[PDB]
């Protein structure tokens, strides 16, 4: 199984971005997508969480990115998206798609490369 | 004080057959089929396929007057032959052993 | 202007699932034809709302 | 939400080292540690604070529960030099700790 | 069948979002629904276990004949009637049998923490009947997590479950 | 295996012909066989899809070759004994498990009938051993309706059967 | 699944070589392993057939001159999808009759455990890891009895009700 | 599935007549027959009802048809049968086989359309 | 031994109708009532005295234990015109009631 | 379903003779077999037994032929051997294989003609 | 040690035969009682001292447990004119009993 991150590159600040997260397999609906950043000198940031559409909460965020980025899911391209807005200089990270299975409470032992 | 012992529901509306039972609404499953497709014929690996649009194998290989446009073909990675391909062996006769040269064109790359 | 793995004559499947019921006749690597209509596998419980 | 103590660490081949995390509420056995290399995706080492993730060695033990989680890694290896984070798998908002760095 | 979905715990719960199984207590601090972990991990990988194994036990044109070669083309149709047939009959019947099992699986996952559970508390709680325990004595949070974690004392609250009993 | 029907339940009643799982009473007012309909109608509802569904699950003549032909005679030969033996295979291999789905099934409703009826008496009852309860309290038709039904009330008898146990 | 061989009952006995299900016991006239001779009797049976009827329910190349490419290539069909079928069908067989078995061996240790405990009944305590502490002193003839299944409940009946 | 009957018209009174009820599966040996008639202007009466092979109470007829109507079963050829003798000028009805399933405690919800 | 009330019965589009059944005896919960439309053959509404027979509209319900049962009809429409019987299933001579027509 | 004993023989006094008992199937790993002689004129007589190989009493003699006789397995090749060695007059007899599944406590139900 | 008590009987068709074994030490329930015709195998009749084998007519019958154990063969038989053993299957080195010869 794999899991792996397109769509980023440079941005102007004040821009947008769309980050794309691909999973291999037949299983992506059972996914419970989040993303996390890495800044360059700090820690593991969580930012979004995406949750299965059969689900009560479907959308999580952190309070640093709340209002300014949105988590989507499409379970026939088997594609998680995150879109950016309002882009920032401290915005520029490292960011990574990390897969849970069914609930939030499990495992996020599957993790993407990175972009 | 009580503690009570339960499981989990969901809004899912999805159902699954089962011996004893058909159409049990599950909270989970796993889509095992592909129903759809793109309607299209597509590059095989990046390579393109070889389309004798309105000649058959018989008039590509023989040269029909009405297939000089298939005489530029290196490499395909499949062949396509259309229903109604009705130009072939232009000339009366008979092609001997026809289907076995279909049967080892179907090998050649 | 394409670039798949398997090519019917009713065109190409993008997927990795194991079964399809497409067409039988199938060019690269591409899942078993079969003539059933619903093939659902069943991982959680039954919900019981 | 979660402080992870040391922040910092300096321990030798052979030692033993122990990192603790602490929460602001209680978490009930939902905190995972992850080590993570320079440039690396993190690797989970320890779920449920206790569990012990396939094919890691057993010199990682977790233990804690509420409020206190630590981890243990007895018998200090050269592999295991390495950043540690400690993730909050409870409350809607989720989050790391502020990380740990391993040095010889 | 375990008799415990659909048996003796009539319903499902839309408020437990954090695993399959779990327990909801009431005490004089609160409410809420908790997950039990462990049971709910063990399940989801013996049923990932379960899907790979089905798709990798699993694991192709036409051929031109005239009309002199009818039986060999009549030859080649029934070699490809008859796989097309038994693939389709095992894909249905792996699903069937498969789904059943499953189902078979949680069930026994529920009935067993209920099990568990009863096990522990013994004489000092009242067995309602709907899945539900009523403690003869105060459990407080404490109480709760060590009956959810495993290691609820007998030996603490029978003397007042004792004079409540 | 459930340990019912061969299990603390050892023989079948040939009086119960109502249904399959049933109640055996002995009041004051007399002795008598019921059977429980809601479990036999459900049984009989999914016993019925599952042989339908083995049924719905299943759903020529030789070719004549020359001496010159003995290569594709063969192949003929081996295609049609191929699909002989598996379909040999496959009917043998679902009645066998079938088989013993059905009987596990049948337990499985056996111990949960017993299980029900034992959440409901609890202590105003005792467990004989054989498969029945021997009330401690003195109750009709009535009693035995509601304990059938799912309807009965423990604290109407539960001071009365204190003094007999 | 019953939940007893890797559930309320969390290891097996490596010094009980009798049987497959047992009893383990300690009195004041000393412990001991018996296993019970009945049920592994019966399980050893069930399985004796189960394999049995694994095993009783269930050829040279042709050659092809350059001109019949077609019904090779019908023969190389033929054979890899016979092929197919037959490993399919054995993997499929093996993986679910062992599941099957553990559940049957599962079933078995916990059918005896039910039956131990409704002969006690309250005479003795449910220690919960699948030990019962008697309330009442049990000879070597008391563990016998409820081996056999010959247990006398009222001849140790106001004994144990006053321990209790 | 389906129940057809066949086998009635016209009697002379005190004749006999074979009435045949027909059923189409494999699952006939757990069918229950029973024979019900409808008078003109009159109510739905069960008249008999044969029960499965192997139980103890094979027959049963009602007051008013007991003695003079026999019910019979043929299993092999998927057939219920009942026999009138002594036919009478208020046995003109339509008759109509329904089976339960191994009980007859169970649901008579498969109805032929009758003679 | 089964009496069953009131023989004939009209009421009106959208009103709610009761039918009772009263047996001579104690008959635990084994009656079915059928609806009969003429020239045809009955069909099934309600089984074991409250089970409603898959297909049929949610307006029929079935109550009673003993020896009183009742069909509530609510919501009547015009393809609830027919007759109704009630059926017990429970002593060896089988029988039916005497029938309610709904007009 | 069968045992067949070979390997016997004559043998002078105070030599060495091994006996082989072979078994039809595929589980002879679960047996436990066992040797069992029948001097003429006397009765019969539980000479060895070896036991499972994945067991911690692999093997039992008794006190008559203890020292001088050695069972041993081979499941490869379906096999339990019996080594005697210092054979005496008083071992002229008839020697049986016989096996009892995977225990010593279950039947012992299939012998071997004997040799 | 098992001691086999008769060691020799003389019956008559039809007749009610008992075979009495008694050990020294006891053993639950795991004799065994087998029977032999001269020159031939011994064939299984009784295990566990009450089972009776597949295929055995039901003239034979087992009881006892503990130290004392019996046979009993209820209508005797033409066929039943054989020796009768008893093994013991408890303790580690196994063993028969001396042997019954049962004669008309």
């Amino acid at each position: 199984e794999k899991l792996v991150e397109s769509g980023g590159g440079l941005v102007q600040p004040g821009g947008s971005l769309r980050l794309s997260c691909v999973g291999s397999g037949i299983t992506f609906s059972s996914y419970v997508v989040s993303w996390v950043r890495q800044a360059p000198g700090k820690g593991l940031e969580w930012l979004a969480g995406v949750n299965t559409v059969s689900s009560i909460s479907r959308t999580d965020y952190a309070d640093s990115v709340k209002g300014r980025f949105t988590i989507s899911r499409d379970d026939s391209q088997n594609t998680a998206y995150l879109q950016m807005n309002a882009l920032r200089t401290e915005d520029t990270a490292r960011y990574y798609c990390a897969r849970s299975l069914y609930f939030y409470s499990m495992r996020m032992d599957l993790w993407g490369p990175g972009v | 004080d009580t503690l009570c012992i339960g499981y989990h529901a969901n809004n899912s509306t999805d159902t699954v057959d089962t011996v004893l039972e058909k159409n049990v609404t599950v909270t989970h499953s796993v889509n095992l089929l592909e129903d759809k497709h793109n309607g299209k014929l597509c590059k095989l690996r990046g390579v393109a396929p070889l389309h004798l649009g309105k000649c058959n194998i018989a008039g590509w290989i023989l040269g029909n007057p009405e297939c000089e446009s298939l005489s530029t073909a290196r490499s395909w990675s499949y062949i396509v032959e259309t229903s109604n391909s009705d130009n072939g062996t232009c000339y009366p006769g008979d092609f001997i052993n026809y289907e076995e040269l279909r049967e080892q064109l179907s090998s050649v790359s | 202007d394409c670039n798949t793995t398997c090519q019917t004559p009713e065109g190409a499947i993008n997927t990795s699932l194991p079964f399809q019921n497409v067409h039988p006749i199938t060019i690269g690597k591409c899942p078993k034809y079969v003539k059933s209509t619903k093939l659902r596998l069943a991982t959680g419980l039954r919900n019981v709302p | 939400q979660l402080t992870q103590s040391p922040a910092s660490l300096a321990a030798s081949l052979g030692d033993t080292v122990s990192i603790t995390c602490r929460a602001s509420q209680s978490i009930s056995s939902s905190l995972a540690w992850y080590q993570q290399q320079p440039g690396k995706a993190p690797k989970l080492l320890i779920y449920a604070a206790s569990s012990l993730q396939s094919g890691v060695p057993s010199r990682f033990k977790g233990s804690g529960s509420g409020t206190d989680f630590t981890l243990t890694i007895s018998g200090l290896q050269a592999e295991d030099v390495a950043s540690y984070y400690c993730l909050q798998q409870n409350s809607a908002p989720y989050g790391f700790g502020a990380g740990t760095k391993l040095e010889l | 069948l375990f008799g415990a979905i659909a048996g003796f715990i009539e319903g499902g719960w839309t408020g437990m979002v954090d695993g399959w199984y779990g327990y909801h207590h009431q005490n004089e601090q609160g409410s809420g629904y908790a997950a039990d972990l462990k049971s709910t991990q063990n399940a989801i990988d013996k049923i990932t276990n379960k899907v790979n194994s089905v798709i990798e036990k699993m694991n192709a044109v036409g051929k031109e004949f005239n009309h002199l070669e009818k039986r060999i083309e009549n030859l080649n149709k029934k070699v490809d009637d008859g796989f097309l047939d038994i693939w389709t009959y095992n894909a249905e019947l792996l699903v069937l049998l498969e789904n059943e099992r499953t189902l078979d699986y949680h069930d026994s996952n529920v009935k067993n923490l209920y099990e568990k559970v009863r096990n522990q508390l013994k004489n000092n709680a009242k067995e309602i009947g709907n899945g539900c325990f009523e403690f003869y004595h105060k459990c407080d949070n404490t109480c709760m997590e060590s009956v959810k974690n495993g290691t609820y004392d007998y030996p603490k609250y029978s003397e007042e479950a004792k004079l409540n009993r």
